[PDB]
RNA sequence: CUGAUAACUUACAGGACGCUUUGGCUUCAUUGCUUUUCAGGUGAACUGCCGAGUAGGUAG
């Protein structure tokens, strides 16, 4: 188990989002950013208690109320605008099917015959649906979707003949499972990740625009660079016509729309398909290595899951759930080394 | 068929205005002893500014043009090398037909001009109406004009310096033969006749 | 208790407030300053004053009038104006709720708990009233509403179904909360932000519009610019039909609507929400740590809180008022984590 | 005394004085200037003297013969014009009660017991009535007053329940003190700047107009801007109605209803009130702190001064006249912090 | 002496010299030139003004007002040298009257000396003055070259005893004034050439024009009407012409100055002997040779006064 | 065999695929990447597991939480543009007749005698024709042709008297070997290398430049440093206007072109053309010298390649397979030595 | 009159697979720029007549 060269190529390849500012013309300019510098007064725990008392008299109520000066990157919606139009697009491949990298011909036929049986037994439709549920109610916006009035998304696929599939305001209209499956739209944009995960150079080239209402000059929210070490916000930006314009990630993007992993211990909301099912917001991990429910420990497994995969009838709780962590783990995936 | 007598003014200092002014005022005193209305000015090498340092005398039947340089001035002129003529030359077919007329509209715009222009209207108000208020006029604003370049004439029945100017129009290059005037002329209120340079 | 990794998002998320000259032809003009050089007198105490006795005569009677010149921003209404209109808009959400990192999975059941507490026993109606109240008497605009003749503000707020509620000329008419506590207008959009602050994706956003009639070519008072080390007094500036406009401050007019803080060891003017209670003005904070009536003194004992929140009934002396001030911190809060 | 951090904000606000030209038909436009150069002959001192000789033949009876042009900026009435109407507006406010940073509650509490005590002992009807003697007199026109043939000033105080207040020809009439303090004018707007300089949240807002008759095409002489160093004598300028016009100034207008201080040790003429008794004129300054009636001086014994203000009865030659000049300072100024 | 900061301010404060056209109808129109630039054959502008056809007359009016602006100086930097100066005008105030100043400034405004060259070739031309403050009827003077030509044609009866006093108490009287506005009447023959100020252009015939009833007319200066009238100056070392009184008592049209650094007679040697003109001042009697020719430029200078600084 | 010095020159001479982003105006400007820092989670088998049971306890839940950073260079289309053009000159020549250095005229005359029987009994078409085929469908760019709406490639050829060679939308049209083969250019530039490999001191050059349609603001994909012994994915770039831009190589797209192999014992997929037969996808090598069918088991044999290619009849399996196999190798190759 | 006098270093090459940096913020009090000014057409391009003529011509 683990052949010391075994790695996965992703399947699913989002691109950078562009933010424009659409005027009562209808002529879009690029949103623009800048530097302010402001005075915030002595807010941090550690300037009047050491661990865990009160300090040296130099942090006494005088030099308690000194005003400190920070920096930071101001981005707004400029007065007078109609709405915001964020552009970006993503491509769903069937890299899924073989290793990158194999090292050798006993997990190779093995992982490539747990995913014919996985596509044969329970095939694509809820693992399609989930990644297409938040394409297409714009969870890759991420915070700017809410202090919002409505956001409407239009996306073109290709191949396609026929018209742009439109979702209009997603808060009212658009909330539960069902209500995505509208009649002339959602059936046949699930199909073609179904066939372009399936079916060996399969392809599906989305293109997504979605309309930001926001209120009078509101703030949006774009993606902040490391910067490894005053100056907190440095947004990370790209160039538009000579003008620089903040960007909201290129993995960022990637990490939203595989927001997909409640088939964990319990459930409480989905986390990010990882190998040890980081949450990020409690810095405890749920799917720790010591339950045995991890990416590492179900993978060793395998020779059991195709015995299953072969007999009526596999349990929707410990089998099912498993198979599609396994397969959504296979779509990002990369690499198994040790 | 038109042949031309050439006088440059030599010694390079000479206010050539000064100089042509004379020699179309002896021209303007020729044909007076006989009424011939013949001969043209043409300025050879008019510039910008300064008018060139010598006159050719595009004519008629040339019985006339050798005629025009015997009259005593020009050879009173001679015996101090002021002037250096030619040998009266026939004109070639591949030359610039330039018009010299004196446009005399130039003087309808000086205050003292528009102040006989008015003057006249009041006196032919005799053309009966109301007698027009002379208070309903006004020297424009910014009256400009190109090029006149001007001369210094001066008047013989009576002491009045008056002052005849010149422009330089090209056109259609042959019209009658000639029909001029006592001043050489381009102009003479019917012909547009042009000079061979 | 203060577990290394706890930061809050802020609840109240404000915007820019943009001047617009209005004048009687009922068009609109965005308000533009000028850098303006002058000539003060030598004026200054260290000039004539060394430590602390008398200066050697370098500076003598005839070097103390050479007037020094400095170089200002000036921004002044225009003559033949009708009035100045200032609009921005604030939005009330529910992220006071759940801690945005934790990192200890007890401390969150405590916080969680503490603010269902708070909401079933001592509702929102306080907070909510001494917020809006901020908002509707014209707290934003600062020194503009000194030396003005009258002020209307005018309130869209979201979601909503009636007309928009006018508060008209703010002096004479609303003064005390009995005032604003009147008829047809204020208990329906003091719930929604009860509604915000309750419920579970909860949202309420205002847009506030104010019409200033100040003197003839009276003097506009906008926020100034940090510059971190001639010009003294350079105005923060946005550009509206690319032409240049003052701002008055985005945080500033955060600072403003959540000036509550009136449960203070004595009690004489509302203090800008803080940790260690810093007044600006004099310079002392009230709500040093020595007194332990700051907010970690406060937090370090929640345990305490979570007791008194069950038995009837609670006092409004050294309970209500530091709960108050407990959630007065969670709604601004971000971050407290040592 | 002087603890490092002491602020005042100004008690009175003025404006810009807008020039109107007012034509027979009772019709107004704008008094516009224009740029003219002129041909000036070598007068200069340092033109045929070196320091203080005679020069090299280099100012030889050529040299001082051609004419040395300079640009300035010519105003004057235009002709066929009635007269020339100026219009400003003051706001006498109650900023000089609390300081606006103290930094320490023992010189704060001082000063504001010092106003209070000076306030009940001998009132505010001395520099009130000093106040309104430059504003309705036309000491704000500066130099238009020479050589015109009358000028009348009309003031509309608010709050207000009744007409305007029109002082007419002023250099017959209103001469002296007694000429001002008739029936319908003086014992009711000299009160409501005592009420508004006594109450808190007190204001008392004069909108005044003068009415200048200046003779056939005569030179009016606005302010000019400073140009920290050809065009010299360059005019202070704002626009009205797309003409640019010249404006005489809002600090230099200012300077003009705060010349009351005659208080300086012997008497010549009133000063603008400073801290170092500055005159512009003779570039000396009285109140030199070698003499001991400067503002510092007289500050720190602030503590002195309220031990005279015990008992009756303060003596009017070196206490009632250096409170008058102490509380003219805190009326003006801010910041005296070292 | 000349201690670093010294201002006076100027005591006549002239205006612009308005030109009118009056028609025979008594109804008077702004006079109005025109401006030719030659476009030669591939910038140049001269103006003409001349009196248009069938006009009656020309008026040229302006307003002269004499203040009390040398009793102190504006700035004076040193309180030494201040009274000294004050002193000084208020002696020869006292001790030789403002008759000689006053008079001398009141001939160049009675006789047409602003309208500079538009009296040459002129039949006659009256100027009638209204004076304030005034208590009656507007002095006129009539025909001025048959009638005034010397100071005694000017010293007649019902006029002179009460315009050049009300001068006199306007230089005297501290916050003193007098204002006289000034209305010309030149009779100038058929299409006559008028010459009003030129403007700069550094470097022909543009003129300086201010707009009157919504068209451009000449305008004869300000500070070239006010450099007439104080062509005064005819104490410099013997004596040929009347000169404007600057310092070193510069002549326009020839281009040397009388009275220079030199030859001491210029206004700063002049005045830096004030103390010793203190003494003379004292006890009587003043030579009119060196003392009182001296004190009136002196005076003279200080009406035109500003700077005199280092 | 195998003379202890004997090397062959290369015969394909490929070069840097220049990619240039073109604007809707048609004025190009080189593309251009940015190192960008980037926070990723702690997903590596090594941080939680010893071999192959349970981690210490310094692994925890909170400790396999703290995201770590990398620096990965990042290349995309820009905002607004048209698409991409790869630019890139292939120079076929007739350096595979004659070894560069042999040492010893006895297998030297063995080698030439063996290239004149494979000239003139087997055709240069099956190699030449295989050869083209993947410089006109776009394998010289690898992975840019995946998840890219169409490519069309058009290649200019020398010497050439007559228009430019063109290759429309390739995924729909050519598709398989008879999709070359139609109309027009197509019989001509399978000729002309056949005469670049016939003739003595032959040459045939091929400038080829393809179009890409990706989608808005895509990822290109560059070729990629080694550094051995912090920056992982940086990319290979040259200068171009005196601006870096990335490069994708000169051996990778040497690499691409040279893809021939599927004779190698059954078949799967077509392999570069090596020595041993390596593999690159599983990183077991087939045809290795213990099968008998690597570059030294065949040509030892080379005397006994003779006896057959003179007589009838080759069969098109074994014999065929393995003088393709030489003659690919041939190609390619430099040096047989040992040592 | 050179550590002198002579000198071919060559052949072949795939670095690739995977990634969320984010939470919070009050720059603000005070202000007099002023004093005085010559751009200069020697006389000089005039007076008629025709035109209903601020259109345009023309003599001297």
């Amino acid at each position: 188990k683990l052949p010391t060269n075994l790695a996965y190529e992703r399947s699913i390849d989002p691109s950078d989002v562009c933010f424009f500012v659409v005027w009562p013309d209808d002529r879009k300019t690029p949103l623009t950013y800048n530097s302010r510098t402001l005075l915030g007064q002595m807010e941090a725990k550690s300037l009047a208690y050491d661990v865990s008392g009160q300090p040296i008299k130099s942090a006494t109520a005088e030099a308690l109320a000194q005003g400190n000066p920070h920096q930071v990157d101001f981005c707004h919606v400029p007065y007078g605008a109609s709405h915001i139009e964020c552009s970006f697009s993503v491509s769903f491949s069937s890299e899924l099917r073989q290793p990158y990298k194999c090292n050798s011909s006993k997990v190779k036929q093995t992982l490539v015959q747990l995913v014919e049986l996985y596509e044969t037994k329970i095939g694509w439709t809820e693992l399609a649906t989930r990644y297409l549920m938040n394409i297409c109610n714009g969870k890759w916006l991420w915070k700017n979707t809410r202090k919002a009035y409505c956001w409407n998304i239009v996306l073109t696929p290709w191949p396609w003949n026929g018209e742009k599939v439109g979702f209009e305001d997603i808060r009212t209209n658009y909330t539960s499972r069902q209500d995505f499956k509208n009649n002339k739209n959602w059936s046949a944009i699930v199909e073609m990740i179904k066939t372009a995960f399936s079916s060996t150079d399969g392809l599906a080239i989305f293109e997504v625009r979605a309309t930001l209402h926001l209120p009078t000059n509101a703030m949006v929210r774009p993606s902040q660079v490391f910067t490894e070490k005053q100056n907190s916000r440095v947004f990370q930006s790209t160039t538009i016509d000579g003008e620089r314009s903040p960007i909201l990630g290129a993995f960022k993007t990637g990490a939203a729309i595989a927001t997909i992993d409640d088939w964990y211990p319990e459930a409480t909301e989905p986390l990010r398909v990882g190998r040890f099912g980081v949450h990020r917001e409690d810095v405890t991990c749920y799917r720790h290595p010591s339950t045995g429910k991890d990416f590492f420990s179900i993978l060793q497994q395998a020779e059991h899951y195709i015995e299953v995969l072969s007999a009526n009838k596999t349990p929707a709780q410990e089998t099912i759930n498993d198979m599609h962590f396994l397969m959504a783990n296979l779509i990002k995936g990369g690499m198994f080394q040790h | 068929k038109w042949y031309y007598k050439t006088i440059t003014f030599l010694p390079e200092l000479c206010n050539n205005e000064s100089l042509a002014a004379k020699c179309l005022r002896v021209l303007h005193g020729f044909n007076y002893q006989y009424e011939t209305r013949n001969i043209g000015v043409s300025f050879p090498l008019w510039c910008d500014a300064t008018v060139g340092k010598k006159i050719s005398f595009v004519s008629k039947n040339k019985i006339e043009l050798d005629l025009l340089l015997k009259q005593h001035y020009f050879v009173q002129m001679e015996q101090l090398q002021y002037f250096h003529i030619s040998n009266t030359v026939l004109v070639p077919e591949d030359c610039t037909y330039v018009s010299f007329r004196r446009c005399q509209s130039i003087d309808k715009l000086t205050a003292a001009g528009l102040a006989r222009k008015i003057r006249r209207l009041e006196k032919r108000a005799l053309s009966r109406g109301e007698a027009f208020d002379p208070s309903s006029f006004a020297q424009k604003e910014h009256t400009a004009i190109a090029h006149y370049h001007s001369l210094g004439e001066s008047s013989k029945q009576t002491n009045r310096n008056f002052r005849l100017n010149i422009r330089m129009l090209s056109e259609q290059p042959r019209e009658g033969n000639s029909i001029f005037s006592s001043y050489g002329l381009a102009n003479s209120e019917n012909s547009f006749q042009p000079v061979p340079l």
